[PDB]
RNA sequence: UUCUCCCCGAAAUGUAUUGAGGUACAGCCUCGGAUGUUGACCAUGUCCUGUAGAGCACUCACAAGGCUAAAACCUUAUGAAACUCCGAAGGGGCACGCGUUUAGUCCGGGAGUGAGGCUGCGAGAGCUAACUUCCGUAGCCGAGAGGGAAACAACCCAGACCAUCAGCUAAGGUCCCUAAAUGAUCGCUCAGUGGUUAAGGAUGUGUCGUCGCAUAGACAGCCAGGAGGUUGGCUUAGAAGCAGCCACCCUUCAAAGAGUGCGUAAUAGCUCACUGGUCGAGUGACGAUGCGCCGAAAAUGAUCGGGGCU
RNA sequence: GUUUGACUGGGGCGGUCGCCUCCCAAAAUGUAACGGAGGCGCCCAAAGGUCACCUCAAGACGGUUGGAAAUCGUCUGUAGAG
RNA sequence: ACCCCCGUGCCCAUAGCACUGUGGAACCACCCCACCCCAUGCCGAACUGGGUCGUGAAACACAGCAGCGCCAAUGAUACUCGGACCGCAGGGUCCCGGAAAAGUCGGUCAGCGCGGGGGU
């Protein structure tokens, strides 16, 4: 969720992601296919769904993180003073980027958990078990 | 090294236009015989989509 | 909280393989991205200018330490 | 295995979905290209510890370990491969999968085992005698224990290439 | 002890335009001296005192300056740089100077 | 703000302004004189640059572990307009012309313009809204007629000296309205899709793969069967395979799993898995794509421009 | 008799108006916004001329007042200071 | 001519660090002494002035070595001038040249002058 950090506001455009195409932690991983912002409560709902389905057990990693501030001008004004101070934090997400990955849960239950979590994300997404991997 | 125009200058960027003008072509359907020296090859390359290079 | 800014043109002015007359300015810079070479002088703002007429030429070694210099004609 | 062409031009490669390839060592680092599906059946059968022979359409077999694959981020498919020609002195710093044996007694009281390092890069495996896996018995482990590299037993002529104190597999508590 | 060496060596070869170098070495009882043409990677007129002996180092070195002044004098030496090593223009190397160019 | 034809031809930018729909200077137009290839393009040589990408070596942020009085520090792992160990493509200056072209500069008379507009690419502001706004860049309109885009400044093609009841082509087209193949070949969709979005959903269909089960006779059909511990332990007033909590162990078999669904507060009862006979050949689960389906509700009368087209 | 500014996504209220630095700014220079951040209207007879010398932050171990950081000692130490 | 030392440059990390070995009576170095030339905001530690011996201890010089730094390919990809497209949009594709960063293969513990001293 919200970071405790630095400059309030930013900008925006896109290109395919590089910083995490492969599933390092855990066994399985759901993975993004579209370039939307993800932001805060969207993730946290993914987290709370999977933690319901799995917890008492399993290991849940959230490799994505609401870095990027996004702004809302007030109410109903004209293009006025500056931008709007707050609103929500997002994480940009490009295809092949891994958002989620379970540990210690059978293949089928990871299927169902990824299905639930992905039914509330702006992007469609595909899951995979980790092929052979390199990058260490 | 035969050439002709086969596409208009209009609505094309500046280098393409001034290059068409350098190569000696001022109307579609103009043809010409050009030497193969590196700068002329570079000109006729710069606007090669406008030109039906013969061979 | 926005209105402010300011406009001071800077940069290399006389590039390598150019014939500077003496007293020509060859680089304006804020620090020492270029260090004045053989044949070059540097004023208060670390401007590098020709000491005597010649061919401007650049020596590059490691971007901590490169130098502009003059190789006179004749 | 088998492979044929190696032009600097790639337009032929994409159509028949054959992967691009290279083979190199000290003396010759020549590039090549090979079929895709057979390569994937092979790379399934053996990972970075497995090896296979390539028969370039020149009439001489060569023995190659797999060293790195770099493939599409969007499409999941593999794109490019780097096989490594290997002399029969010990192959350098090969990676070995970690695998766990037994039902840990930590699992039986609310814990679960977690392999903190899915691969362990050991030096001097000894070519052709490479460890294609690495079994670690976890039954002794209770909740909160760490089986470090100072535990993992090794075959012939092998010495861990990673710091022994580093955590490998660890049992973890509930939640 | 180091920085003073390269310090005076940078200020010397800045002031070096036309004029030649004159690097007195003093750290031992070897008060060797050289005359180096910066640019060309060459020396031309060294006056080391491995054979000479005149007593206290301040006066022994004195003759070294004198020896050197004759050598460069045979080559047509205008002036020179001086290029102190690190030695604070003291009586032994100050004497090598007064002896060098009193007799130049 | 009135008569004609001929030649060239802009500006809606910059800085300044009690300035903002005004004006000065510059910029861009024209005319005459001077020089007289210095202009343009493209090539080679040379130098300059920190963007795209990438990367964590510093600053900030940040994910899972280890060590540990948590900081640092180790493995693994990321984000960046105001981070950068790195870093292109391009871009700028200079020389040269090794090569084609035709402008350029200086001097003096006359100006107008200083409200711009759209689209593609690059950003900001904005909802990654606007026939939105402010900059950069290319082109068109502006001041551009002609052909196409039903109609349509801007989009596609193409720059109209005058005449012709001649010819060739561009974009774009060849059933009739309409100039031109109701053309040829191998396919695909039976939705009028074509001729109106998406999350999501589905044995629509054609093409490819990956997996298992098998004619020592499998999939679905049908007959017979469906364990004894044991109402497994906790649980609750009761939970006995099926409210929820801990496992999923033994006897027998060709064999029936402390076990899937329905039932009743709980029981019982009906079926499921696995085992036989009789069949008798394929069958079942994933995954990539081609084109289609549903999801798909606004106001006066409907339609792809129309007829109509499988 | 006169004065009683301008910008301004209508005007008013609010805010702003000169100067420096960074991002925006699309690896030349330049580039707008009531875009995103921050400073100046000074200071110093020495913080200047020159000439001589010295080298920083930080950490660890060890030590009187101390007790995380004071002062002193060894080690590491392109700068993590100034 | 061969060897090594003292200086000193070009090049300044492929030439630097760490572990190790070898040098002393040539050379350098520590070392001895210091009231004074000279000097430490206290201390000859450093500058400094007079010299053996002793010792190469430390330093420095040279040699080994690839643990660490530093260099760093090929294949491919990112991105992209130019050309032509798709998507309502975020965003994507194709042909043509250009072409990284990282990482793998490997490469290194330099190379090149001038002088003077002393050996053989
Ligand atoms: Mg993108
Ligand atoms: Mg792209
Ligand atoms: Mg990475
Ligand atoms: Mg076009
Ligand atoms: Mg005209
Ligand atoms: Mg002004
Ligand atoms: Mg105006
Ligand atoms: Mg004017
Ligand atoms: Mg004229
Ligand atoms: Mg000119
Ligand atoms: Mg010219
Ligand atoms: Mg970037
Ligand atoms: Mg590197
Ligand atoms: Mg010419
Ligand atoms: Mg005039
Ligand atoms: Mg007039
Ligand atoms: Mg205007
Ligand atoms: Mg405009
Ligand atoms: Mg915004
Ligand atoms: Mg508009
Ligand atoms: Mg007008
Ligand atoms: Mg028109
Ligand atoms: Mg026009
Ligand atoms: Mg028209
Ligand atoms: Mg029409
Ligand atoms: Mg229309
Ligand atoms: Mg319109
Ligand atoms: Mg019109
Ligand atoms: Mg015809
Ligand atoms: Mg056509
Ligand atoms: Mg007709
Ligand atoms: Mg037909
Ligand atoms: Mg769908
Ligand atoms: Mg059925
Ligand atoms: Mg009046
Ligand atoms: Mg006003
Ligand atoms: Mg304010
Ligand atoms: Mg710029
Ligand atoms: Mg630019
Ligand atoms: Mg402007
Ligand atoms: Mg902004
Ligand atoms: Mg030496
Ligand atoms: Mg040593
Ligand atoms: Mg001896
Ligand atoms: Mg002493
Ligand atoms: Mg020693
Ligand atoms: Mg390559
Ligand atoms: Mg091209
Ligand atoms: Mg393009
Ligand atoms: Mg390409
Ligand atoms: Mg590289
Ligand atoms: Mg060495
Ligand atoms: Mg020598």
């Amino acid at each position: 969720k919200r970071t405790k950090f630095r400059k309030q506001f930013r900008g925006r455009m896109t290109g395919d992601a590089k910083g995490g195409d492969y599933v390092a932690f855990g066994d399985y991983g759901l993975i993004a296919m579209e370039p939307a912002w993800i932001k805060s409560n969207q993730i946290e709902a993914c987290r709370i769904v999977m933690s319901r389905h799995f917890r008492r057990g399993g290991k849940i990693y959230i490799r994505i993180f609401p870095d990027k501030p996004v702004t809302k001008k007030p109410a109903e004004t004209r293009m006025g003073k500056g931008k709007g101070a707050v609103e929500y934090w997002v994480s940009v997400v490009k295809p092949g980027r891994v958002m989620f990955e379970v540990a210690g849960v059978t293949e089928e239950q990871a299927k169902e958990a990824f299905r639930l979590a992905g039914h509330k994300l702006p992007i469609q997404t595909k899951m995979v078990k980790r092929e052979v991997y390199d990058e260490a | 090294m035969k050439i002709k125009l086969v596409r208009s200058v209009i609505g094309r960027p500046g280098n393409q236009v001034k290059t068409v003008q350098a190569l000696g072509l001022r109307k579609i359907g103009d043809s010409r015989e050009v030497s193969d020296t590196p700068a002329v090859r570079g000109m006729v390359k710069t606007v090669k989509h406008l030109l039906e290079v013969q061979e | 909280n926005g209105r402010d800014s300011n406009p001071k043109y800077l940069g290399v002015k006389k590039f390598g393989g150019e014939v500077v007359k003496a007293g020509n300015i060859l680089v304006r810079q804020r620090g020492t991205k270029f260090k004045a070479g053989q044949g070059v002088g540097m004023g208060r703002d670390h401007t590098l200018f020709a000491l005597s007429d010649g061919k401007v030429v650049f020596i590059n070694k490691g971007k901590g330490a490169r130098f502009i210099s003059i190789e006179a004609a004749q | 295995m088998e492979l044929t062409a190696k032009p600097r031009t790639p337009k032929q490669k994409l159509d028949e979905s054959m992967i691009a390839a290279v083979a190199y060592n000290k003396e010759n680092n020549v590039s090549f290209a090979l079929d895709r599906k057979a390569f994937d059946r092979a790379f399934r059968q053996q990972s970075t510890t497995g090896l296979f022979d390539i028969t370039v359409e020149g009439g001489e077999t060569f023995p190659a370990l797999v060293k790195a694959v770099q493939m599409d981020k969007r499409k999941r498919a593999p794109i490019h491969v780097d096989f490594y020609m290997v002399t029969y002195g010990e192959p350098v710093e090969v990676s070995v999968p970690v695998h766990t044996t037994g039902r840990s007694q930590g699992e039986v009281q609310g814990g679960l085992v977690d392999i903190v390092v899915h691969n362990l890069q050991i030096v001097a495996p000894g070519p052709r005698r490479i460890p294609q896996e690495l079994v670690v018995d976890v039954t002794k482990m209770n909740i909160g224990d760490h089986i470090t590299a100072g535990d993992i037993k090794l075959p012939e002529g092998c010495t861990l290439a990673a710091d022994p104190e580093l955590t490998v597999v660890s049992v973890l508590p509930p939640r | 002890r180091r920085k003073l060496r390269t310090r005076r060596k940078v200020r010397t070869t800045t002031a070096a335009s036309g004029r030649l170098r004159l690097s007195v070495y003093r750290s031992s009882k070897h008060i060797y001296a050289q005359i180096i043409d910066d640019s060309r990677g060459q020396t031309l007129a060294a006056a080391s005192s491995a054979a000479l002996k005149s007593g206290n180092k301040t006066d022994t070195a004195a003759a070294v300056g004198k020896a050197l002044a004759a050598a460069a004098a045979e080559k047509g030496i205008k002036q020179v740089v001086f290029d102190r090593g690190s030695y604070k223009y003291h009586g032994r190397v100050k004497a090598l100077a007064d002896a060098a160019r009193e007799g130049g």
